[PDB]
């Protein structure tokens, strides 16, 4: 049940809330307070997600949906069936996501460590509020929210997108895309990369931090470095959703026209037409 | 009966823990469920009846 | 005209009454 | 009548679909799971209710050792066997009888190396560069490394604690050579004839001083000694900066309680 | 039980009334009997 | 050796408390309760075509 | 030695206690299934057309 | 802290009792249910 | 059975309630003698 | 009855801390519910009835 | 017989927990699943009946 | 004769957890795909016939 | 030492008792899936144009 | 089989069904012989 | 025969579980590749004939 | 061995793994003409095949 | 086989049927000697 | 002949899995094939014949 | 060995590899004449081919 | 070969039969014989 090496750092304190009360282990799993919660929003609202779904019109896995309130409802709270369940699944997804974050900052003080984890797991969780909460209150009600299935939430991205003409010109969406593309990029050179240094081969000799730069010096005529590459890996990563939410947020809020249209401040520039 | 030594290998604090989480999800899911149908909602006026 | 003679007022204090009797006779 | 179409209802996309299902969880459980269980397996319980495969057996879940061999001499095995036991009798004792149940410190645990001051039993080696020489040495042994120009030279600079006390005074860094990055200062601690090694990591560095939130000023006194004075093993590298990490912890009391 | 209007009258006589306090007072009497 | 420190003296005292203020509270929340039933009886009588 | 620390004595009263505890939470529970079924008897008797 | 052999005796009794005890209140209870509502309906007039 | 309006009248005797019995019933026996 | 002893590992300091947060979430969610519905809202003017 | 000597390799514990959340969601399942159809739903007024 | 020899090589404890596993995906998918059909569901009202 | 640290009389314990779970187990099926037979004969003869 | 209306009436010599036991009744006995 | 050196190599407890993987995988190939024709699925009503 | 069982093991596990594996495509033959009985899966080249 | 009124009855002598059968029964043999 | 020093160099492990792995998408190939066709379908009713 | 064996292993493993590859090749030689008795899957040049 | 009314009959007699066992046997038999 334990690591081999594990014992040795099982100790007590570095919680938030709940000190001796919730400090312990069921498994490998740490508890805590916010372990205690993080279980509650999880089992409530999955119950709820498969109550709701069954009483939707297809129990098909990937036909489930269920949707938020319709735009009239503004802000109030919907009958459950006409988006009131969505409202509560909602509000059980930001405890178990809040949850978690702060579990995870109470075992990186365990462990004393960076709290890079959960605040890197912030990132995410801001990209889910700005979707479901803070552009639906910029747009006036919960109504404008992404709804709740593996292929119905596509369908509200896709008519998000084309609300806009054509949302591929969103600029957001441009450094969106681009440190998404390069995130992915980079984490297969830096996976690649640490694998062919501790695996050269048959029977050939592990090599060095020298041959980490070396190879790409050679390659590219520049290497990063095994601290910094980590660090891009976190920058593109994060960047993805940071920037992606400019776009998002200025979807209707900032900006009510095809998104090609808004590269007329380049476009049009007098000066040359 | 040696059902008692159950609380030997257990972890009373755990367990507590599990059902306390356990019982009050329960309930709340029984009582959202029944007040989002017509028939066994007992807040609002009733509907689903002409 | 709600009152104290309501069928249906037992149900709330059944739930909220009966613990109470036993959550006094039990761990106290 | 159609292109890919198998039967009525069985087309050639949807068979796909399942195969690909077939690829990913076979990677997965097959191969990567294994991968993932080449340190700290096989799985102890000191607290154990029932009996478990002896540690020094193949049980199942283990994947079969590979060699790395090792660029400037011998060989490691992973699973490592001689890294399977842990033999060093932690200052710790229950809190309760479980092993669920966090230990508590029997005093001093920057000193003992527990919990976040836990250091790992690396090999008792200098980590070296591919040419063979030592790898992290102060600047006083590395005339041929110096601080970039126009850069902040720490050297001089008083060393506050924690509890804003003066602690020392910056007496060198160390230079990762076949890096090139800087990785420790060494501070001669006030108050001894002794020298404390602290990763940059846990310095705050301004043109004033250095400030250290991780231990308070007095605590410099214990921190791990090195055997050579202009080399670093790396289990000596792992015992000083785990004392710091412990310190993050177990510093002042006040650290290790919660907010509510 | 339905009145002669077809209107509900429940009672401890209600057939169906029995599944839920089966499913409720079964285990109940036995857990109370075998961990004792 | 307590996890939580009590003395057995402080235990027996804070479970006496404890438990007098749940079956309190649980009290004042029966009384509120009918209160509220007497402004809003909730749990309306059987309608005519419900079964 | 035990896993949850309690003695053999404490494992008994803690044993006494919860089964205690939920024999009652049960029997509670199935004397407001009957009033809630005396309020609303929530399995309807197999409808006119059921097969 | 292993579990001893009088130990399994009593906890394989204990739990041979618990889930024998659970399955045939299922049983009656699949019986009750069967009476407010016969799940398994015979076979349909056109059924092949 | 179905009685003689067509309406459906449980009882013990129908045939396919021996399904789900059958099911929960056989292993619940040798479950008991096979391991106690 | 030794009840008192679950106090001696629970640290009834946190077991309350924790049970104010639970309760307090518990009443915001039953207001609001209620003030939700047509029938038993006390805020706003009667609707939902002729 | 030797059955119980299982328990001296197999966990009790383990087994019981394991128990315990797999019949949780089977039962969930089965209670939600019949809740789906019209024929079976306990809750609501009887549908697909003309 | 010498079968048993396979629980000094299979580990007894996986091959139960994985055949509770094995078995619980086979009983979920025939239940479920045939709930799927018109002609073997027994939940609904028999769907697909004149 | 086993690779799976039972003993050869826990193992042949064990297969003995594997070996009837299993049976039984497998027998009960056969007997379920008469009875389901009766309640639902899945495999229909070949229809009338089938080829 | 089919009764004279044509109604399916299931029964234990539907050739059909051996396919199902055949499967099921075979291997019960050589793993009940092989493994013992 | 030294077929039998095969398991000194092979490792049988990985060759049975790729086995029982690799089965299986075909098992519900075929069987739900049936279901899926009109000819040969059993569980529907026959579907494609006049 | 690289596996670490003894030959005697090794002779062991493979006269059961084969006879295992003979059985079970003998079963698979027996089954198939059952099969066939019921469903002649391979169908006479029809009237204007070429 | 085809009977004569044109409708299918399968037997152990139609020739498509050992297709499978000497797919499955050939590797089966030779599989029973190589290795025993 | 030296065929067989192959093997003291190949590791008939990797062969006999990649072949293996080989073989099986080759089959998968075929048989999914020759049934994307209506020629050589022997699964479905027989199509695209005058 | 560079691999593993005892350098008659090999020829063991050798011959039996080469056994088996033969036999199943041969297999398919005799299934594929099966197959073409049911299905001949390589049609004459048609009327108008060039 | 071509039956009177068109119909196939397949045969070992085939012609393009031999295509596929040529491609089958040819190297199983230089395998056989000069790799074992
Ligand atoms: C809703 C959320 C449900 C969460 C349920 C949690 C239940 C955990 C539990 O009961 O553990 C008891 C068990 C008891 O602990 P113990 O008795 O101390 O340990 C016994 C063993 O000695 C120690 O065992 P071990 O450490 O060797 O365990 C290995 C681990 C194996 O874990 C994994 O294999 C993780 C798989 C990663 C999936 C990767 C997905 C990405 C690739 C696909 C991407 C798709 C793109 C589109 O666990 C398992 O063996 C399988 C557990 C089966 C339950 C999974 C549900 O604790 C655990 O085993 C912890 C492992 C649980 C990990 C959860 C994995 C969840 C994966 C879901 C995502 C998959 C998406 C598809
Ligand atoms: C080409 C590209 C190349 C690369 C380009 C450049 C690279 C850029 C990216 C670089 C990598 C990412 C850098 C992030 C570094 C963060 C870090 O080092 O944290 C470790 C550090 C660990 O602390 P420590 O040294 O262990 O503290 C001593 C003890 O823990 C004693 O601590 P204590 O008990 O005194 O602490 C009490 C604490 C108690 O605070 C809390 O318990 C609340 C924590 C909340 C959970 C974290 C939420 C993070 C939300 C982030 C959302 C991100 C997206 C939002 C939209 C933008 O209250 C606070 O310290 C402040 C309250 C909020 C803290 C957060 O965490 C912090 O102290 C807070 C740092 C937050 C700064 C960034 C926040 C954004
Ligand atoms: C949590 C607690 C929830 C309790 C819910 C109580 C409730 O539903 O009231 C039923 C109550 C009983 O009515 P009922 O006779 O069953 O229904 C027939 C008509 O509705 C009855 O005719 P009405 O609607 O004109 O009601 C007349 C109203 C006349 O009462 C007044 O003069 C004003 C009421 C108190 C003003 C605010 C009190 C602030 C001090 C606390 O109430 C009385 O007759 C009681 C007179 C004695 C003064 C009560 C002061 C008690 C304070 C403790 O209906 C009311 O309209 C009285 C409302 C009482 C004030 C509301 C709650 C005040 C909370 C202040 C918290 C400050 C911190
Ligand atoms: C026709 C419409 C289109 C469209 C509509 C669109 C919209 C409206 C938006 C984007 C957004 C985005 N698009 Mg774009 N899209 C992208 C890629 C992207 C992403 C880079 C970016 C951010 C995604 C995001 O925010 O997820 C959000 C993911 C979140 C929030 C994850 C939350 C996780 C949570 C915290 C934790 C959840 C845990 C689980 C519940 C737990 C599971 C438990 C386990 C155990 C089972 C590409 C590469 C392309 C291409 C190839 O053309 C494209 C085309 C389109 N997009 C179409 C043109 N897309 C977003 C953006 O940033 O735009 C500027 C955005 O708003
Ligand atoms: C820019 C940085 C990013 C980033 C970063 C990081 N990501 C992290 C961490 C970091 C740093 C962690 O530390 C944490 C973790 O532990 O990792 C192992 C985590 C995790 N990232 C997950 C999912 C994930 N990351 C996504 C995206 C990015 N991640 C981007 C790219 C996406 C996308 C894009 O779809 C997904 C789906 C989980 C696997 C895990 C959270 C577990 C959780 O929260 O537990 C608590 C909650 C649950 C286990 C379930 C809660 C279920 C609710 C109650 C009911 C369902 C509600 C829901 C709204 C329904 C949706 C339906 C759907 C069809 C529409
Ligand atoms: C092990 O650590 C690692 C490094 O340091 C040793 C890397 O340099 C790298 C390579 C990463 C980089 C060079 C930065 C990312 C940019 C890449 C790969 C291509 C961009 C083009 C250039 C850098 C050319 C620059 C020339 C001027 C990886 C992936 C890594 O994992
Ligand atoms: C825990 C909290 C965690 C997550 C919950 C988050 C909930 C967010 C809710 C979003 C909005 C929901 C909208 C809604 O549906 O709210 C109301 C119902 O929900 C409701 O309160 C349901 C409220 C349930 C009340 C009963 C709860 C009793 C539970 C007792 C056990 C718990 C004790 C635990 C103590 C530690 C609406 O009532 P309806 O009868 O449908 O009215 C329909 C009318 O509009 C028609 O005209
Ligand atoms: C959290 C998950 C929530 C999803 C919903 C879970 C609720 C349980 C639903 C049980 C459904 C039973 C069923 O029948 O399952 C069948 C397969 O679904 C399925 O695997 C449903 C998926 C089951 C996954 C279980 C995994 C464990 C679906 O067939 P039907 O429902 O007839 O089709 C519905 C239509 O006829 C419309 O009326
Ligand atoms: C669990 C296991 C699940 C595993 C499933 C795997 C099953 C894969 C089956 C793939 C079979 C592909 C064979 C295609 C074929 O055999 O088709 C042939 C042509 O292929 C052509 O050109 C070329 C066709 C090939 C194009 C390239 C396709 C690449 C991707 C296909 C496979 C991806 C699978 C990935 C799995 C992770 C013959 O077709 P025609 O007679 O001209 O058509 C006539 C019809 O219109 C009328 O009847
Ligand atoms: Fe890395």
């Amino acid at each position: 049940a334990l690591l081999s090496f594990e014992r040795k750092y099982r100790v007590r304190g570095g919680t938030l809330i709940g000190g001796d009360l919730f400090d312990f282990w069921v498994g490998p799993f740490y508890v805590g307070f916010f372990g205690v919660s993080a279980i509650f929003f999880i089992f409530l609202g999955v119950s709820l997600i498969g109550y709701a779904a069954s009483q939707g019109p297809s129990l098909d896995p990937f036909a489930i949906s269920i949707n938020p309130p319709d735009l009239k409802y503004g802000f109030a709270g919907a009958p459950l069936l006409e988006g009131g369940f969505w409202q509560a699944i909602t509000v059980c997804a930001i405890g178990a996501f809040i949850s978690w974050q702060l579990r995870e900052v109470e075992i990186s003080r365990k462990l004393g460590m960076g709290w890079h984890v959960p605040i890197a797991f912030g990132v995410p969780i801001f990209m889910f509020l700005v979707l479901q909460v803070f552009r639906p209150i910029l747009m006036g009600g919960w109504g404008f929210a992404f709804p709740y299935g593996i292929l119905s939430h596509l369908d509200w991205v896709n008519n998000f997108g084309f609300q806009y003409l054509n949302w591929h010109y969103n600029p957001g969406h441009m450094s969106s895309v681009s440190f998404l593309f390069a995130n992915a990029m980079a984490l297969g050179l830096h996976g690649g990369l640490i694998l062919s240094v501790a695996n050269p081969g048959d029977g050939d000799k592990v090599k060095t931090a020298e041959h980490e730069n070396a190879y790409f010096r050679d390659v590219v005529g520049y290497s990063i470095g095994a601290l910094a590459i980590h660090r891009l890996g976190l920058f593109l990563a994060s960047n993805i959703f940071l920037t992606g939410a400019f776009g998002t947020i200025a979807s209707g809020p900032f900006w009510t026209r095809g998104w090609p249209e808004w590269w007329g401040w380049w476009l049009d520039i007098p000066f040359w037409s | 009966s040696a059902s008692w030594k159950l609380w030997l290998i257990l972890d009373p604090r755990r367990v507590l823990t599990a059902l306390f989480i356990y019982l009050t999800v329960i309930a709340l899911l029984i009582h959202f469920g029944l007040l989002s149908t017509n028939r066994l909602n007992w807040w609002e006026f009733q509907r689903g009846l002409p | 005209q709600p009152s104290i003679t309501d069928w249906n007022l037992w149900v709330p204090l059944g739930i909220l009454g009966i613990p109470t009797i036993w959550i006094a006779l039990l761990y106290r | 009548m159609y292109y890919g179409a198998l039967a009525n209802h069985l087309d050639i996309a949807q068979l796909a679909w399942y195969g690909h299902w077939l690829v990913i969880w076979t990677v997965v459980l097959f191969y990567l799971r294994r991968e993932d269980r080449r340190e700290g397996y096989p799985l102890v319980e000191p607290l154990g209710l029932v009996k478990l495969p002896s540690p020094d057996v193949q049980s199942g879940e283990l994947p079969y050792p590979k060699t790395f061999t090792l660029y400037h001499g011998g060989t490691v095995q992973a699973p490592n066997p001689n890294r399977r036991y842990e033999t060093r009798e932690l200052k710790l004792a229950q809190t309760d009888g479980f092993e669920g149940a966090p230990l508590a410190p029997t005093g001093n645990p920057m000193v003992d190396g527990v919990g976040p001051a836990s250091w790992a039993e690396r090999s008792e080696v200098v980590d070296s560069t591919f040419e063979g020489k030592a790898k992290i040495v102060p600047l006083r042994a590395a005339p041929e490394f110096y601080i970039a120009e126009g850069d902040l030279d720490p050297r001089g600079l008083p060393v506050f604690g924690a509890d804003g006390i003066e602690a020392g005074t910056v007496t060198d860094l160390w230079v990762d050579r076949s890096e090139y990055y800087f990785r420790y200062l060494e501070i001669s601690v006030a108050g001894s004839a002794r020298t404390a090694l602290m990763p940059l990591g846990f310095a705050s560095i301004t043109k004033d001083g250095v400030k250290v939130q991780a231990i308070l000023a007095s605590q410099f006194a214990n921190v791990p000694r090195l055997q050579s004075r202009d080399q670093i093993t790396l289990r000596e590298e792992d015992k000083v900066s785990a004392y710091y990490a412990g310190g993050l912890l177990y510093a002042t009391p006040e650290r290790a309680e919660p907010l509510l | 039980y339905f009145a002669a209007d077809g209107s509900v009258v429940p009672s401890i006589t209600d057939a169906n009334l029995w599944v839920p306090l089966g499913i409720l007072g079964i285990p109940t009497i036995w857990i109370a009997l075998l961990y004792r | 050796p307590s996890l939580t420190g009590l003395t057995e003296e402080e235990a027996k005292e804070f479970h006496s408390v404890f438990v007098s203020s749940m079956v309190l509270y649980l009290a004042t929340a029966v009384i509120v309760h009918y209160l509220v039933w007497t402004a809003r009886p909730w749990i309306a009588p059987i309608p005519k075509g419900w079964v």
